[PDB]
């Protein structure tokens, strides 16, 4: 059920979960929002039978809180081939090197 | 704290809220005709009522507001398109009970039943095969037979219904602002507060007659030289310097004139270019015809149809075993999922019909950012003009030579391109008079200038005046001549097949003007051009929210009503009905009869 109806935008990492009806005129509507009041977060009342637009998309966007702490999550960086008695440049689990 | 305020906000849920149940209709519908069961049917009694009963409640709500003073303007136009509340707008039992009295007195004309004296195993029914007795009859009289046996078994009881209908429909639109019940369709693209781009509804009368002088030349010319060629089959019937009976043409009253073009061809030794042999090749079907249509439709400039429509609607034969119709209607399904309620096979008119439906389609998609409620052409003959031309441009002959159906190399006939202008003049340029001259009168007596005891003496004596067709016999109060149509039993939307005439070939003029077609014109695609598929593309989403002339006078050159163009696209028709009307004349002799 997509939100049709608030009193203004959303901010930033806010979330809106009320369905307060969205009053516009000053004439208080309370109670059942009827005449010249109505309820927000409007259907989609798809079917399966639509265009491109008109069908739901789901969104897993990143927004993630990069400030000024450690980074917990990271990179998989992957490995390679272990190569031994000759020599290489290792970079064992962040000390480097190199020799057999 | 506003009007403006509430006013944005429930339009802009009605906008998609009842395109929601618009979208729910054109389903069912679509469901029934494509699907014709025991319970699909139900597809309409649930749908059209349910519309118009959420069209008078939005109205009821809508109306609260002045709707006047807000800043927005398309606010208004959706308004003004709301406010159609219909049936009830005086009183409740006068109105419902018209209503229904036309709900069994529409049904009664479209029974078609036809008990002939003679023998009552011999009917005539309002089907086209209708056309094979009285438009195409072998008999020279057995077509006279056939039209006063249709009109004293169909119009006997058609009088009384129309008269009390005429009569008392005024004054429910007269409480509606509305100067009688004509107006209801005269003037629904009436808009006002900006100059330039407007319309008026008693600007429409007063335009009607003034507008055909220079159309005389060329429909009475055609009129007059065609005649010349209805002598070799109709002896002592004809009178060329006169007038004609009515059952010596392809209507039973003027509409059609095609119907005789196979006795009036101007040279019969040639025919006119078909396609048909074309389909000897490989039998272009619907799902191959629609295909091979793209060359003239990818090219344009504007996208394809709707990824939707070839997946949902059948290709080959929607019979089967499932009952079905296949007729020619223009569908706005909305919701972005639009198709065709057609099934295209070997057949130049076939192949025709397959382009009208998908025309409407581009059309309705190109305005997509439209409201809802204003989800529809210019006017009521604007939607279907710019869908059906795409339709007219399929037989073009300097593109049927580009995809195998006729070779590169054939040079066109002498008379073969002028076959082809008059074989089609009779049924476009041959029907504009009919609603030039009766539909105004028609309007005029809306008006109520014409008393009780004139209605169908008066409409012999003003038929003897543009369209002039005559009849061997008046009758009194007892028949049914002049509300005798389909159309006219229930004041169909005549503006709607008016506009459309009036500025039918203007859109494929302004869609010629960049594509370099100077020499042969009433022929001329698109294709390869992308500035004329541009230039029209303002035409295509006009629609409603913008001013029905906009893209109209911004790229046509016209925005009122125009004569030019009719005379243009049978401009090597008009050229040769003017020359070869030698040893004859031109004008009509109404004060004639034969019978007499
Ligand atoms: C539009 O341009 C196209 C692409 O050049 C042309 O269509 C082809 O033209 C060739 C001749 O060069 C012919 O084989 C056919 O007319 C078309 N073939 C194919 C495969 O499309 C042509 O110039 C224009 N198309 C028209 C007029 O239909
Ligand atoms: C339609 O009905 C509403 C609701 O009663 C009314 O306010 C309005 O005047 C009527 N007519 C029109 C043209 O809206
Ligand atoms: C429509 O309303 C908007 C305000 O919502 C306004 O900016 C715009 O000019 C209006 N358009 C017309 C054609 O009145
Ligand atoms: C037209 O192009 C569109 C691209 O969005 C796609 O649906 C398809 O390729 C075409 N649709 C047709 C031919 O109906
Ligand atoms: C739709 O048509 C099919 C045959 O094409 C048939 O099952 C029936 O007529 C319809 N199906 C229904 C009503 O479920
Ligand atoms: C067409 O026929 C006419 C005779 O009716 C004659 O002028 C000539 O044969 C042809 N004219 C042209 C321009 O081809």
């Amino acid at each position: 059920l997509y939100r049709l109806f608030r009193k203004s935008n959303l901010k930033p990492f806010e979330r809106d979960i009320s369905t307060e009806i969205y009053q516009a005129g000053n004439k208080p509507c309370n109670g059942v929002a009827g005449f010249n009041c109505y309820f927000p977060l409007r259907s989609y009342g798809f079917r399966p039978t639509y265009g491109v637009g008109h069908q739901p998309y789901r969104v897993v966007v990143l927004s993630f809180e990069l400030l000024h702490a450690p980074a917990t999550v990271c990179g998989p960086k992957k490995s390679t081939n272990l190569v031994k008695n000759k020599c290489v440049n290792f970079n064992f689990n962040g000390l480097t090197g190199t020799g057999v | 704290s506003t009007i403006e305020e509430q006013a944005k906000t429930f339009l802009d849920k009605f906008n998609h809220e009842a395109e929601d149940l618009f979208y729910q209709s054109s389903l069912a519908s679509w469901n029934y005709n494509t699907n014709i069961t025991e319970e699909n049917v139900q597809n309409m009694n649930n749908a059209g009522d349910k519309w118009s009963a959420f069209l008078k409640e939005q109205s009821t709500l809508a109306q609260m507001y002045p709707l006047q003073e807000i800043q927005n303007l398309t606010v208004k136009l959706q308004l003004q398109a709301l406010q159609q509340n219909g049936s009830s707008v005086l009183s409740e039992d006068k109105s419902k009970r018209l209503n229904t009295i036309l709900n069994t007195m529409s049904t009664i004309y479209s029974t078609g039943k036809v008990c002939n004296p003679d023998n009552p195993q011999e009917c005539l029914l309002l089907e086209p095969g209708l056309n094979e007795i009285m438009a195409n009859s072998l008999d020279y009289n057995e077509r006279l037979w056939a039209w006063e046996s249709w009109r004293s078994e169909v119009g006997k009881q058609l009088r009384p219904l129309y008269e009390e209908y005429v009569v008392l429909k005024n004054e429910m639109a007269r409480a509606n602002h509305y100067e009688d019940y004509g107006d209801y369709w005269r003037g629904d693209y009436e808009v006002n507060g900006v100059d330039g781009y407007d319309y008026s509804r008693g600007q429409l009368i007063e335009d009607v007659e003034h507008t055909f002088e220079e159309i005389k030349p060329l429909y009475e010319h055609l009129h007059a030289y065609v005649r010349a060629k209805l002598m070799n089959a109709y002896p002592s019937y004809i009178s060329p310097i006169g007038c004609l009976p009515a059952h010596l043409l392809g209507d039973m009253w003027g509409r059609f004139w095609t119907n005789l073009y196979s006795l009036t061809v101007p040279f019969g030794q040639k025919p006119n270019i078909d396609v048909t042999d074309a389909m000897v090749d490989q039998a272009w079907d619907a799902q191959r015809i629609f295909k091979e249509a793209e060359k003239f439709f990818v090219s344009v400039g504007l996208p394809n149809m709707t990824q939707g429509f070839w997946e949902n609607s059948m290709l080959t034969d929607p019979g089967n075993v499932q009952k079905a119709v296949c007729h020619p209607t223009a569908w706005d399904l909305g919701k972005g999922d639009f198709r065709i309620l057609m099934c295209t096979k070997v057949t130049m008119d076939d192949f025709l019909t397959a382009h009208h439906e998908m025309g409407h389609i581009q059309y309705d998609m190109a305005y997509a950012a439209q409201p809802f409620l204003l989800r529809n052409g210019a006017n009521e003959g604007f939607h279907e003009a710019v869908g059906e031309i795409m339709s007219l441009s399929a037989a073009t002959p300097k593109h049927l030579k580009s995809i195998g159906l006729l070779s590169p190399d054939f040079q066109e006939d002498n008379e073969t391109e002028i076959n082809f202008l008059l074989k089609q003049a009779l049924t476009i340029v041959g029907t504009l008079p009919f609603t030039y001259m009766l539909e105004k009168w028609r309007w005029m007596v809306f008006k109520g200038e014409i008393p009780k005891d004139q209605w169908m003496k008066k409409w012999w004596e003003m038929k003897r005046e543009i369209v002039g067709v005559v009849e061997p016999v008046p009758h009194d109060e007892t028949y049914c001549d002049p509300a005798s149509l389909f159309h006219v039993s229930n004041d169909y939307s005549f503006i709607r097949y008016y506009t459309r005439t009036l500025y039918q070939f203007q859109f494929q003029e302004a869609l010629c003007q960049a594509a370099k077609h100077e020499g042969p014109l009433h022929k001329c695609d698109i294709s390869n051009s992308t500035e004329a598929g541009q230039k029209l593309f303002n035409m295509l989403r006009l629609g409603k929210s913008e001013p029905w002339t906009l893209a109209l006078e911004n790229v046509v050159g016209a925005k009122n009503m125009n004569v030019r163009p009719l005379l243009n696209y049978f401009e090597p028709l008009f050229t040769w009905l003017k020359d070869q009307n030698k040893n004859s004349f031109v004008g009509w002799s109404t004060d004639w009869s034969p019978y007499a």
